């Protein structure tokens, strides 16, 4: 999808 | 008075130009202060030499990672992580500066610069600043991204500090 994470990047 | 900071951006080592940000210390002083201090490098570490490793055209540019002892992802000036200070400010449009995280209360050093309104992230990412000048630079960076975030040239913060 459109997330801004730090390590487990998701869709 | 809200502090201003600057990044001098390079593309494959070649300086493109400067971007400056107003940090909203009047609203999230702790989050603003972390970013300011990592920009000046005054604690002995920070954004200088760091890179924008994930750029999604239409969405945002994310950077602020650097290697440190005792874990990964970046560290803040207060420790390995710190609390979501508040969610007063929303992701209102292009230029917004907001903290990347790995869930609640996991702020460190990573952040992103929005290239669009990203309302779906309100309440989950602490907004804390906004591009002041050099959005043309951020728009130029954005072209080097892709749907999956991989950049076709290496986008770095050649230098940074406070104005």
């Amino acid at each position: 999808x459109l997330l801004v994470t730090a390590g487990l990047v998701l869709a | 008075v809200n502090p201003t900071v600057f990044f001098d951006i390079a593309v494959d080592g070649e300086p493109l130009g400067r971007v400056s940000f107003e940090l909203f210390a009047d609203k999230v002083p702790k989050t603003a202060e972390n970013f300011r201090a990592l920009s000046t490098g005054e604690k002995g570490f920070g954004y200088k030499g760091s890179c924008f490793h994930r750029i999604i055209p239409g969405f945002m540019c994310q950077g602020g990672n650097f290697t440190h002892h005792n874990g990964t992802g970046g560290k803040s000036i207060y420790g390995e992580k710190f609390e979501d200070e508040n969610f007063i400010l929303k992701h209102t449009g292009p230029g917004i500066l907001s903290m990347a995280n790995a869930g609640p209360n996991t702020n460190g050093s990573q952040f992103f610069i929005c290239t669009a309104k990203t309302e779906w992230l309100d309440g989950k990412h602490v907004v804390f600043g906004k591009v002041k000048e050099g959005m043309n630079i951020v728009e130029a960076m954005e072209r080097f991204g892709s749907r999956n975030g991989k950049t076709s040239k290496k986008i770095t913060i050649a230098d940074c500090g406070q104005l």
